[PDB]
């Protein structure tokens, strides 16, 4: 009855804890961008001009 | 106040059933004034009333197949027909989640804005009934008419899947004692597979269309050429929805036949299981084909072979269905009111309709006549005639209840015979002209195609003249003095009826059922 | 209110009926053969 | 006891459907235009004498549908 | 736990070992010899189903309308039904 | 080859495949003919025969047995009949054992075509290539049709191979010849290949099929079949 | 005295796509103006190939990328 | 009354009028086959002059 | 075995006064009144005003 | 009374929610098209349309929950109902995110001749799928583990644990929208990228609004459970909540392995 909620308890507990451990490992990364690609064709395409032109969301 | 609690609020699965009937004449209405300012238009070749503007032709043609295909047959089937007559019929109270009703009913006018002001903004919707991607693009419309279309489509489709979920769960848990599954009636059972249709297809089709607004206005890349990304996507999740759709406009008019026939044969449907397994296997072979609308674009050898063979295994089952429904009236004691006249009339014209479509469900014969009046007449007659004869039968043979007044008899009659004769009149000289070569979809025709184009829209005016028939026969029907009666109609005077839905009164009380139905289950 | 009715419409009721239902269903021909007209008009009013 | 009514009226309805397309197609009570190819009524004369040797860019007259018309050249 | 109302009742019923609708399912030995084909109706008159069947044989279905003052035979298999309110008996809508 | 009023079915055949869709669609009307009548009969004699005035007894049978499994089964043969020839049709069509003798870019632009015999210049510049516009109305001579007559026709020698590589340039298209049983999809992004051969002489007409944008059914396609010693003094000519 | 002959039937290629047929076209005359250069023999029959296939636009716009160091593929 | 009676008169029925199509057909390609024979081994040409 | 936080009479109180009014389900309580006649209804007629305006200007062509 | 009744179905009252949300729906449309195009009115009737629509549901589920609790209207067989009702929606949602997978699928099996024949596009850096994408798809495993541990929370007679284990559920999806975030801001390509950029994009923000929203099913369902709504046997809401998050998780483990897994492959 309650050994099951012992039970994933426990792997929830475990499962927190390797998370943030891993939280812990991509966090602190510089993540330098490498070069922009060359301008092909297909890349950067302004078929309609969005409505905050100039730049996409999330830039 | 009282009145539009009543209405706006009320939940009462009969009265969203009556708000469900008015939409849908008030939708037929629409699309048959659009149709015939089509026919207008292609009387006699040259420019007759359009004067030009055949960017307004286009609009036309795409807002006529948009309401008539979504707000004239699925509101009358499914809402009309359906929310009114499955509980009823399968011996319940109220339906499972009628809050669910009501948004669904109450979501659909709001489609209907979004669609005429689609068709009214800067220039139109130009792009046909299948919206198809490069001309729908940005660069081609600029508009924001295409814009306005699919989010009717978004709309009618949400509105579309909050039934479906709601008749779903009605017919697996809100049914009566000791009514075993293979009890409830057949139009009860295919209300449950074309719910299960409109539940699965449609996301895809919410789906399909997202993604064309979100490459329209947002500035994807999913059916711009350059960048990956062909149009052939769009068409293949665009015609996963679209031959489910259609295998949905007429479950429900198989099942309202099987009704009606079976009440005036004075016996029940032969071959029950056959009927439903039957039915049950063209819901589910409604899938497993949907490119066999796209035959002349490039797929390889292999998919246009396995996509005929396909065909015509869904073609099996509905041979099955009409030869149960002759089977089911050789007991005797027929009586040729007007819903056996509908009835009648359905299955043959669907006969022809269904044959059309084998001609053109090989490859190489849609090489031929893709995209030819070919295919309208083969769709007019199955969708027309069908879905909308199997629509009268199941009025009159139901306006004996719901209103509780009855129509006259002589007038219904006279308008089934104007609406049979002028609506196939109409459309068996677009089987010729398809089989000559003129393409669909076009404003103009060289002189050579205006020998039956002039017969042809001599076809209108009839179909005109019966749904003003029709329309009278419905006033008479609400401004009749005469109640329902033995010597009127001989079904809901019945003691015992094959039905539940005849032996309770004129009209449902307010709840249907004081008290539910009962089964003997014998073997104590 | 009408929960309680032995029938859901009792339709027979009203006053005289007659004129009542020939206008809504005249109204409901009207809304159905006039909107359609009326966006071809508006575009031909329009460029 | 009614197919006097049926029929009368299926005759009427006709009668009306040809009286709105002869005010709506013949004489256009709702503006509109007629082609030159077929006011001119002398046109289909020479689409006719046409199919018996149409006319090409590259080559002598040529004939057209030579097989549901049953129109060809002999032994030359 | 919490309840009240509906639940409440159905809880109580299922605590208290009764079903509350079993009038519902009359679940009787076909046809009437010397005893009739029983049913249980809460009010006055009150819609019956027959399927009929021995347990072999069966008519698909057939709904009538029984009441309490008349025995009422199904039309096909030849059974009677006789009625038996356990409620007050009274037209269905009052 | 060119429409007809008043006609009844198909146009006329210039190649193998038109030949083999004429047939094709002929087996089918025939089984589906035979299907139509026999049900028509069947329901008639039905609903006639048991009219409410010689049997007003039901008669009450609702099981049966070994017709419907028949009736099941029947439609099955007729299908595996009627889907003999078309596969057949498919795979004798699809086969090009010949190489193409010639090569005819048809590229769909928005409300007019344009077509490149590319295969004849030693440059990488394209010669012979040109476009392919519908006639106005006042523009006609006596004879010929109305919004079906192009100026500069394609060009094509008969009695030999060819290979024509339909694609778009704006938006969806369709080269689509009748008279040659030919329709195929234009779209942007790909590039159809058509293999067809005609057998005789004479112009053959034909439209679009799809929804281009307002000058639909105003664009239109016109092939001439001409000698091989005409089609190589015509393309010398126009090099 | 005109050629009157044109691209072969590949084997690689029984589908609709003669747009992957072009783009192998292509690249195998530029694999040649890359390596060879003076195979001028085989690499004009490659020549000759992709002029009687690609479309005249395509072939422009995808010899202006190659210039400007914008060609996608190889 | 007699189902199979009526089953056999309706294929017999069905029979009939798939032969004459199919007699149609046959009579058109017939005339086809002659047409392109005699095109290719015969009077028959196609340009006018 | 605890009970969650309340004492679960404040429940029961509360479901007395629910099932002691005599009114719809959607206008019991006090919160509800303001609720379900002022938000709802004010945000309609805004909506609708607003939905009217914006088809307008759409369909006319004006005010980009 | 059931007894008067005759049945224990359920009969509800008329509430004019249907028709308001529908209004909501209708201007949250036109609003979505003023926006689209520059228009005046465009913004402002959007924003206006959105509040409606989810003031309409909040006062739709508050009616719900009413009715169920202290009314009590909820009898065996509607509860059943409600678990039937809610299996057919992620049926549908189902669907319709199988159709956004063929979409990618049928761009990225035969990559077109425009992209060079090849996948991923030359010139979008996929992200490595592994420092990231790995992390949320751990995220989302353990926000499922504590689900469960929720459900035999409330199952085995231990109603405060409940809001223990909802409480941590909630602060590991957090978690992942939070990285999920931090992924979008930190992309070294756009959504007007290629059909790559286009439909990593598309996908991915459809999940992870299905995210959102089943992290605040959970919140409702932990505020529910704090106050003492749910019990052992009569709980439907925490049975939708754990359903919908299995579901979540689901296609986030489709969508890691085909999109991040082979895309970049
Ligand atoms: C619901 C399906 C439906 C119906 C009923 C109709 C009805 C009709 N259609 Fe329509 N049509 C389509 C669906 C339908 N159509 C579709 C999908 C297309 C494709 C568009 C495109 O290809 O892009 C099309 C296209 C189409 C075209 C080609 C457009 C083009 O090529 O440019 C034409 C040509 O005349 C045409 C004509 C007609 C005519 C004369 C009728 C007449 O039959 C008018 C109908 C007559 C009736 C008898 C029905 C009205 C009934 C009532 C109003 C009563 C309702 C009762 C209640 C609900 C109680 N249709
Ligand atoms: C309204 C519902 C409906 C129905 C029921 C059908 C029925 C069928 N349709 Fe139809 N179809 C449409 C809707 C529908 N169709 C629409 C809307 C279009 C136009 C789409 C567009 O605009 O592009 C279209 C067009 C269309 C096309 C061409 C699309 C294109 O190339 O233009 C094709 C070809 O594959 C096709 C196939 C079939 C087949 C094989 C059937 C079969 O299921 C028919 C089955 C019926 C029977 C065959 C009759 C009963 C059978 C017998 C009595 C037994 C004897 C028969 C045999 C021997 C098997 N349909
Ligand atoms: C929930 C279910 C009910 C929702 C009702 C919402 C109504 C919202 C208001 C609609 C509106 O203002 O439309 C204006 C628009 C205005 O159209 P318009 O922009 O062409 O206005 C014409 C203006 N003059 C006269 C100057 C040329 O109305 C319509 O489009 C009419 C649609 C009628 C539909 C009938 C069904
Ligand atoms: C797909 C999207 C639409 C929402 C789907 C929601 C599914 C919910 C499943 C379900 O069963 O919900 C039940 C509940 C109503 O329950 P009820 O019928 O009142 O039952 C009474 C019993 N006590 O259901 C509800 O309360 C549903 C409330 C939905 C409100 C939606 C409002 C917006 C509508 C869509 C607009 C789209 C616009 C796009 C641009
Ligand atoms: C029966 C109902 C019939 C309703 C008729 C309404 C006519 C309204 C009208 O006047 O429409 C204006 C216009 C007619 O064309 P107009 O510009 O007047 O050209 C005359 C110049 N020679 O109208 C048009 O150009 C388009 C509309 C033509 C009439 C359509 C009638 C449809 C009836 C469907 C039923
Ligand atoms: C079935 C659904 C509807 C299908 C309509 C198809 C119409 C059609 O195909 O018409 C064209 C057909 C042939 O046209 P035709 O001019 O002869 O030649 C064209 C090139 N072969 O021309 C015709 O179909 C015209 C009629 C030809 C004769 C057909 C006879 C069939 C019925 C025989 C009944 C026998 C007695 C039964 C009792
Ligand atoms: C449901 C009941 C809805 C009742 C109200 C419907 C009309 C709403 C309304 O008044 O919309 C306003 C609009 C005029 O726009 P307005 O903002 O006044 O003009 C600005 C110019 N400076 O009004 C109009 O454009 C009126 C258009 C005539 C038709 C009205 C009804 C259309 C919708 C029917 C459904
Ligand atoms: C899901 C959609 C939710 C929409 C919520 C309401 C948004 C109203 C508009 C708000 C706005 O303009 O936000 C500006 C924001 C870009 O901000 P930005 O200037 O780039 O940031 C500064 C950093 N240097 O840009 C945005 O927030 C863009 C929002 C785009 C929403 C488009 C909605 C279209 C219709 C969807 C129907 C569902
Ligand atoms: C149902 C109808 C839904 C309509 C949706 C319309 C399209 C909404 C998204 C439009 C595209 C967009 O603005 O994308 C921005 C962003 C992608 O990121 P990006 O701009 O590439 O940033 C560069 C580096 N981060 O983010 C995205 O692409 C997010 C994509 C998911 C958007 C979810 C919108 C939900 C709307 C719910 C409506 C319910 C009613
Ligand atoms: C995309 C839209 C997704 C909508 C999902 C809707 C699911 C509705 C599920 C439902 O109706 O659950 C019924 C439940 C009733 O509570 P019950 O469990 O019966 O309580 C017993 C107490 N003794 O109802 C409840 O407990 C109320 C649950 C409310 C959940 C709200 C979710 C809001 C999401 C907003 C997204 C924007
Ligand atoms: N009113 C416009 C101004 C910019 C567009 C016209 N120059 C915005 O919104
Ligand atoms: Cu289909
Ligand atoms: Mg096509
Ligand atoms: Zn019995």
């Amino acid at each position: 009855d309650a050994y099951e909620t012992a039970k994933w308890e426990k792997i929830t507990y475990l499962g927190i804890v390797s998370c943030t451990g891993l939280a812990i490992y991509n966090l602190s990364k510089g993540h330098p961008h490498t070069e922009e690609p060359p301008a092909y064709p297909y890349l950067h395409i302004r078929n309609k001009e969005f409505p905050w032109g100039p730049d996409g969301l999330f830039e | 106040m009282t009145n539009p609690v009543r209405w706006l609020f009320s939940t009462n699965h009969k009265d969203i059933g009556t708000l469900y009937f008015i939409f849908g004449a008030i939708a037929g209405v629409m699309g048959t004034c659009f149709s015939v300012l089509i026919r207008m238009e292609l009387a006699r070749p040259g420019d007759q009333i359009l004067g030009g503007n055949h960017q307004l032709y286009n609009v036309l043609i795409t807002a006529h197949a948009f309401l008539m295909i979504f707000f004239m047959v699925m509101p009358a089937m499914i809402g009309g027909f359906g929310n009114w007559f499955v509980p009823i019929l399968i011996g319940a109270p109220d339906m499972a989640f009628p809050r669910l009703n009501n948004i669904s009913f109450w979501l659909l006018p709001p489609s209907l804005l979004l669609l005429l002001s689609s068709a009214l903004v800067e220039v139109g919707s130009g792009t046909g009934w299948t919206v198809y991607p490069p001309l729908s693009g940005i660069t081609s419309h600029s508009g924001g008419a295409v814009d306005l279309a699919i989010f009717s489509l978004h709309l009618s489709g949400v509105s579309s899947i909050l039934g479906s979920i709601n008749f779903i769960t009605t017919i697996f848990n809100m049914r009566g004692p000791g009514m075993t599954m293979h009890r409830s009636p057949l139009f009860v059972w295919s209300v449950l597979v074309t719910a299960f249709l409109l539940l699965l297809s449609l996301p895809v089709l919410a789906g399909a269309i997202t993604m064309l607004l979100t490459d329209r206005n947002f500035n994807t890349t999913f059916f711009d050429p350059a960048g990956g990304g062909d149009p052939i996507l769009y068409q293949h999740l665009f015609w996963f929805f679209g031959h489910p759709e259609v295998y949905i406009l007429i479950l429900p008019g198989f099942g309202i036949i099987s009704h009606i026939v079976s009440t005036f044969s004075g016996k029940p449907v032969f071959g029950y299981l056959g009927m439903v397994y039957a039915m049950i296997s063209i819901g589910v072979l409604g899938f497993l084909v949907w490119a066999h609308h796209m035959f002349t674009v490039g797929l390889d050898v292999d998919t246009r072979a396995y996509f005929t063979a396909a065909t015509m295994i869904i073609a099996v089952p509905t041979g099955i269905k009409i030869f149960s429904w002759i089977a089911t009236m050789w007991g005797g004691s027929i009586q040729y009111k007007t819903p056996m006249l509908f009835a009648v009339g359905f299955i043959f014209l669907f006969t022809i309709g269904g044959l059309t479509g084998i001609v053109l469900a090989n490859s190489g014969l849609d090489i031929a006549l893709h995209d030819t009046y070919y295919v309208v007449a083969h769709f007019h007659y199955v969708l027309s005639m069908g879905a909308v004869f199997a629509l009268f039968a199941g009025f009159y043979y139901w306006v004996g209840k719901i209103f509780g007044r009855t129509y006259p008899e002589t007038l219904g009659q006279i308008h089934f015979w104007i609406t049979f004769f002028g609506v196939n009149l109409t459309f068996f000289p677009m089987h010729f002209l398809g089989l000559s070569g003129m393409p669909r979809r076009i404003p103009d025709y060289p002189d050579a195609y205006a020998g039956w184009n002039a017969l042809s829209s001599f076809g209108s005016y009839i179909s005109v003249v019966g749904i003003c028939c029709f329309f009278v026969v419905v006033t008479i029907t609400s401004t009749s003095g005469n109640n329902i009666t033995r010597a009127n109609i001989p079904w809901a005077v019945e003691q015992n009826s094959t039905t539940l839905e005849w032996l309770v009164q004129s009209p449902p009380a307010f709840h249907t059922f004081g008290e539910l139905p009962a089964i003997k289950e014998t073997k104590s | 209110y009408y929960i309680h009715a032995k029938h859901m419409y009792n339709l027979d009721r009203m006053k005289h009926r007659g004129l009542k239902m020939s206008l809504a269903v005249f109204s409901a021909f009207s809304i159905g053969v006039a909107v359609p007209v009326y966006a071809v008009i508006f575009q031909q009013k329009k460029t | 006891m009614s197919t006097k009514y049926i029929v009368s009226a299926i005759l009427g309805s006709f009668g009306i459907a040809w009286v709105c397309d002869y005010y709506v197609s013949e004489k256009k009570i709702f503006g509109g235009s007629t082609p030159g190819t077929i006011t001119n009524k002398e046109w289909g004369e020479e689409t006719d004498k046409k199919f018996q040797a149409w006319p090409r860019t590259a080559g002598p007259p040529v004939v057209v549908n030579p097989i549901t018309r049953q129109n060809f050249v002999v032994k030359s | 736990p919490i309840a009240t109302g509906h639940e409440r009742e159905e809880i109580q019923a299922s605590l208290e070992g009764r079903d509350i609708l079993e009038i519902n399912h009359p679940e009787g030995p076909f046809g009437t010899k010397e005893a009739p084909a029983i049913v249980k109706s809460y009010f006055d008159r009150r819609i019956v189903g027959c399927p009929g069947g021995e347990g072999e044989d069966e008519h698909d279905v057939v709904w009538f309308w029984l009441e309490n003052g008349k025995p009422h035979e199904c039309p096909v298999c030849s059974q009677y039904f006789e009625l038996k309110v356990v409620g007050p008996g009274g037209d269905p809508y009052g | 080859d060119a429409p007809e009023p008043w006609q009844l079915g198909f146009q006329d055949a210039a190649t193998p495949i038109m030949q083999g869709i004429m047939d094709l669609h002929h087996d089918i009307f025939f089984f589906l003919v035979q299907i139509a009548v026999f049900v028509l009969w069947v329901l008639s004699r039905a609903l006639w025969c048991f009219r409410s005035k010689i049997s007003p007894i039901p008669q009450r049978i609702v099981h049966g047995t070994t017709i419907e499994i028949l009736w099941t089964i029947f439609p099955s043969i007729i299908l595996m009949f009627i889907a003999i020839p078309s596969f057949t049709l498919l795979y004798s069509m699809d086969d090009v054992v010949v190489d193409p003798a010639i090569t005819i870019k048809a590229i769909g632009h928005q409300w007019y075509w344009s077509y490149e015999y590319s295969d004849y210049n030693n440059s990488d510049e394209q010669s012979l290539a040109f476009d392919s516009y519908m006639v106005p109305e006042d523009d006609l001579e006596l004879g010929q049709l109305r919004l079906l007559e192009v100026d500069n026709r394609v060009v094509v020698p008969a009695k030999t191979h060819l290979r024509v590589l339909i694609t778009s340039a704006d938006v969806l298209h369709s080269w689509a010849v009748p008279s040659l049983g030919v329709k195929c999809d234009a779209v942007p992004g790909r590039l159809n290949q058509i293999s067809t051969f005609i057998q005789r002489e004479g112009v053959y007409y034909g439209q679009c099929s799809e929804i281009c944008g307002t000058n639909h059914a105003f664009m239109p396609i016109v092939v001439e079949a001409v000698s091989t010693k005409d089609y190589g003094s015509w393309v010398s000519n126009q090099i | 005295e005109i050629k009157l002959e044109t691209a072969p039937a590949d084997f690689r290629f029984p589908t609709t796509n003669q747009t992957r047929h072009c783009f192998t076209r292509y690249i195998e005359y530029h694999r040649c103006v890359a390596a060879k250069g003076e195979g001028a023999s085989e690499c004009d029959k490659f020549a000759k190939y992709y002029r009687s296939l690609c479309p005249g636009e395509w072939i422009d716009r995808w010899n202006e990328q190659r210039e400007n160091g914008t060609f996608p593929g190889p | 009354p007699s189902v199979v009676k009526e089953i056999i008169i309706g294929i017999t029925l069905g029979l009939a009028a798939g032969s004459v199509w199919k007699m149609h057909h046959w009579n058109e390609q017939r005339k086809i086959r002659t047409f392109y024979d005699l095109l290719e081994k015969g009077e028959i040409g196609v340009v006018v002059d | 075995s605890e009970p969650p936080f309340r004492p679960r009479e404040k429940l029961i109180e509360k479901q007395k006064h629910f099932q002691s009014v005599h009114k719809h389900t959607y206008l019991k309580g006090p919160y509800d009144k303001i609720t379900s006649v002022a938000i709802p209804l004010a945000l309609a007629a805004s909506s609708l005003y607003l939905i009217g305006r914006g088809i307008y200007n759409m369909s006319h062509g004006i005010g980009k | 009374m059931i007894e008067s009744q005759r049945h224990s179905y359920h009969l509800v009252d008329p509430s004019p929610w249907p028709i308001s949300g529908s209004l909501g729906a209708l201007a949250t449309t036109v609003g979505g098209v003023m926006y689209m195009h520059s228009f005046q009115g465009g913004a402002t009737l959007l924003s206006l349309g959105l509040i409606f629509i989810l003031y309409t549901m909040f006062v739709w589920w508050r009616d719900v929950l009413r009715e169920s609790t202290l009314e009590g209207h909820h009898t065996k067989v509607v509860q059943l109902g409600l678990r039937y009702g809610f299996i057919l929606f992620i049926v549908s949602e189902v669907m319709f995110l199988f159709a956004f997978f063929w979409a990618f699928f049928h761009s990225s099996l035969a990559p077109t001749v425009e992209i060079g024949g090849i996948w991923p596009p030359l010139g979008i850096w996929v992200l490595d799928p592994w420092e990231i994408p790995f992390l949320n798809t751990l995220i989302l495993l353990s926000s499922g583990a504590a689900v469960t541990w929720a459900h035999h929370a409330i199952l085995a007679g231990k109603e405060k644990r409940a809001v223990y284990a909802l409480v941590a559920t909630v602060l590991l999806a957090l978690v992942f929208t939070g990285f999920q975030g931090m992924e979008y801001y930190q992309a070294p390509f756009t959504i007007s990228d290629s059909i790559y950029g286009s439909t990593f994009f598309l996908a991915t923000g459809f999940h992870g609004f299905h995210v959102i929203i089943g992290t605040l099913f959970l919140i409702i369902c932990g505020i529910r459970q704090y106050l003492g709504h749910l019990t052992k046997e009569h709980h439907v809401g925490f049975e939708a909540a754990a359903w919908y998050w299995h579901f979540v998780d689901v296609v986030w483990l489709f969508l890691f392995v085909s999109i991040y897994w082979w895309g970049g492959i």
